């Protein structure tokens, strides 16, 4: 039995049930060494489950070795259409524990290589993006430490050269996937249930080399710049500065539109992982010198007013519910918030409580740590 | 397949005339936005090709005032794009604040006058566009050609709109603008398939057997089916769908230099006996189990809306319809298109 049964009231009724489990590791991913095993193990693992899995009444099964603040979860899903719309019920953890013990080595083996290019594949396309490669450079050299930028999804060259032995390792996985401790998650009937009160600790990497400039040099160009928060609490890192990256990043006329209109292709995102808001944009090298004291001197000298502020406030709260609309998105926000925030409609109530003298405390611990040009 | 959840669902789902327009309504309780989309119909246009969009980026202008700007101050993102049968302008937000938005929509669909240099900025921006006969056709149209088919498109009569999620009802006092009409009726369904649809190097293949429902189970089994076999054989065939809410017949899309290969695959159905028995059976599968998990989705249920006309149809004849495809609708749509390759 659980010890617990915290039932979240008032959830938008979903035309499926979901359960899922979360399973802690103290570690943070770097100081995992077998990283790159691990994840292919664990997709190969998925797709076998899977089919076995994903019979009637489940819709899609989700098994996934994740990254949540710098620590990494195995998170078991389960997608199922309600008993009471079923022609057959759903089968217990019992049930579903058994089957993942049950996979076949040969079944996994069968998967091996397929699993293997289809990994090779997403670390490929994230190091190569080119409005995302950037980014990743900055995080290596501010961090000194690739597995925060260039190897996340995996070091390419552990995960390239690993041999189908990997098999032997399959057991270990499937006793951490099935008798890990973890937290079980149920949404059902207008609610969502949390089998216990524990917040895991996150853990932000602190910068090292400060002040960075990234020199490159290909023809047909790209700048990236990099700022960091100092004193980031809860309110800041998941409300405040998403809602201050839209601010001057997204939310139609953005400072930096405005900014760079008047020279005349702008992003910006805030990496809640690393604590850091990049800003990239495509430009010339002859428009590269000015955009980049353009950029720098609007960002020092920026200000805020209480219209354009409750303005921001609505639109990150109407993308916030978009995400809780999706039964995927509300889960997401469900396992990684602390506390309260857990709540949906206490997140959005945050949101709405938010004042401009926020704004002001996340402008006097802002501070710039970052450039990387092509 | 379980009869109480097919229920469950059209007990949410409605459609009813409000003014002189059609509003279709999914309830969702405790959903957290509101979809809205008003979407008119413009096949009529595509004989002056490119008049439709040019028509889109006027209606966001009415006495200088941008209809974009408007909602996004409100906190509303309002997006507006043009197929080959109808022009959508959809938007999310809170329930709250549907009946204003919706209506402040209407009054800039529904406004028809638009002076000389606001056609000209339009014009030149799409021209623009081009390059990041389609420019041509609008650079011979001016202010009383684009004024005239505003009246006789833009109007109550000839709009759908689609409100998914929260829980009011839409009506006529809070939506007065569903009344706003012209001196012109509906517009009839013809369309410039042949030119702006297909060009010279492609054909249309119809899958017409009797049903407008069945058409787009049968149209989305063969074309699957086709994939499928040409998976295993490594084929190289693009297969793609014309399936528009105002066309009875669905259409497939081969390209020209693929017609053997295509024609081939075609003939190849009824080779394995239980091939198309056992495709159907994982199809009717496949699309129960995919229409519970996109229910969930508000922008999911309106493709249900615009593609299976959902609301004026019920989910329990949708699935009515998908349970009565047999192996000689197959055989039927089989033979037809096999008549059509050969000549």
């Amino acid at each position: 039995q659980d010890p617990m049964d915290i039932k979240i009231n008032g959830i938008k009724k979903y035309t499926i049930h979901v359960l899922a489990k979360v399973s802690a590791s103290g570690m943070e991913f770097t100081q995992e060494k077998d990283f790159e095993h691990q994840l292919l193990l664990t997709d190969m693992l998925e797709t076998v489950i899977r089919k076995s899995v994903e019979v009637n009444p489940v819709l899609h099964f989700h098994l996934r070795k994740s990254i949540i603040m710098n620590h990494s979860y195995f998170i078991l899903g389960l997608n199922y259409i309600p008993p009471a719309f079923a022609t057959k019920n759903v089968k217990s953890i019992h049930e579903i524990y058994q089957a993942i013990q049950d996979v076949n080595d040969l079944q996994l083996l069968d998967e091996f290589e397929k699993s293997k290019e289809k990994l090779i594949n997403k670390i490929q396309q994230y190091k190569h993006s080119d409005s995302h490669s950037g980014s990743i450079r900055l995080k290596d050299r501010l961090f000194a430490d690739k597995k925060y930028g260039s190897d996340r999804l995996g070091n390419f060259e552990k995960m390239n050269k690993i041999t189908d032995n990997i098999i032997y390792a399959a057991p270990d996985m499937v006793n951490k996937i099935c008798e890990g401790d973890g937290l079980f998650y149920h949404i059902n009937d207008g609610a969502i249930h949390i089998s216990n009160i524990k917040d895991f600790n996150y853990y932000i990497p602190a910068v090292i080399n400060e002040g960075v400039e990234d020199i490159r040099t290909d023809f047909s160009s790209i700048l990236t710049c990099a700022y960091t928060f100092e004193h980031v609490t809860d309110l800041e890192r998941e409300i405040l500065i998403p809602m201050f990256d839209g601010y001057i990043g997204k939310y139609g006329h953005s400072v930096l539109f405005k900014t760079l209109r008047l020279v005349d292709h702008i992003s910006s995102h805030y990496d809640q992982e690393s604590n850091l808001l990049f800003i990239t944009v495509l430009c010339s090298k002859n428009q590269l010198s000015t955009i980049l004291t353009k950029i720098q001197h609007t960002i020092e000298s920026i200000e805020f007013d209480s219209v354009s502020f409750s303005l921001s406030k609505v639109m990150f709260e109407n993308e916030s519910r978009f995400r809780f609309e999706d039964i995927n998105g509300l889960l997401s926000h469900v396992i990684k918030q602390h506390g309260e925030y857990k709540n949906p409609e206490s997140f959005l109530k945050a949101i709405q409580n938010t004042d401009i003298a926020d704004f002001y405390r996340l402008k006097a611990n802002m501070r710039w740590v970052g450039t990387s040009i092509v | 397949l379980n009869k109480s959840f097919v229920k469950k669902l059209d007990e949410s789902l409605n459609r009813k005339q409000v003014g002189s327009t059609n509003v279709t309504r999914y309830k969702i309780e405790d959903s957290y936005l509101v979809l809205a989309a008003v979407r008119v119909g413009i096949g009529g246009l595509t004989y002056h090709n490119g008049a439709a969009a040019f028509l889109e980026a006027l209606k966001f202008w009415r006495y200088g005032e941008n209809i974009y700007n408007l909602f996004f101050q409100r906190g509303a993102i309002l997006n507006a794009y043009t197929t080959l049968e109808f022009t959508d302008y959809v938007f999310l937000s809170k329930e709250e604040s549907i009946n204003e938005n919706l209506n402040l929509l209407l009054t800039f669909l529904y406004h028809h006058q638009y002076d000389e240099k606001t056609i000209s900025l339009e014009r030149n921006i799409i021209i623009n566009e081009i390059n990041g006969g389609s420019a041509e056709s609008i650079s011979r149209m001016g202010r009383k050609e684009f004024e005239l088919i505003s009246q006789k498109y833009y109007t109550p009569e000839n709009t759908s709109i689609y409100v998914i999620g929260g829980n009011q009802d839409i009506d006529l006092f809070h939506i007065p603008t569903a009344v706003m009409t012209t001196q012109y009726g509906k517009p009839t369904h013809k369309v410039n398939v042949n030119e702006v649809e297909m060009n010279k190097d492609m054909i249309l293949l119809p899958v017409e057997h009797g049903d407008y429902l069945k058409n787009r189970m049968i149209c989305h089994l063969i074309a699957d089916m086709i994939k499928h076999l040409a998976q295993q054989l490594e084929y190289d065939v693009s297969v793609g769908l014309f399936i528009s809410t105002n066309q009875h017949s669905c259409y497939l899309k081969v390209k020209k230099s693929d017609q053997k290969r295509f024609s081939s695959l075609i003939q190849q159905l009824s080779m394995d006996e239980h091939f198309i028995e056992t495709y159907i059976k994982d199809y009717q599968w496949r699309f129960m189990n995919e229409l519970v998990i996109n229910f969930n989705q508000l922008h999911n249920i309106y493709d249900y809306m615009t593609e299976y006309r959902l609301g004026e149809y019920t989910v329990a004849e949708l699935f009515g319809s998908l349970d009565s495809v047999d192996k000689l609708d197959i055989l039927a749509v089989r033979n037809e298109l096999i008549n059509q390759l050969t000549v």
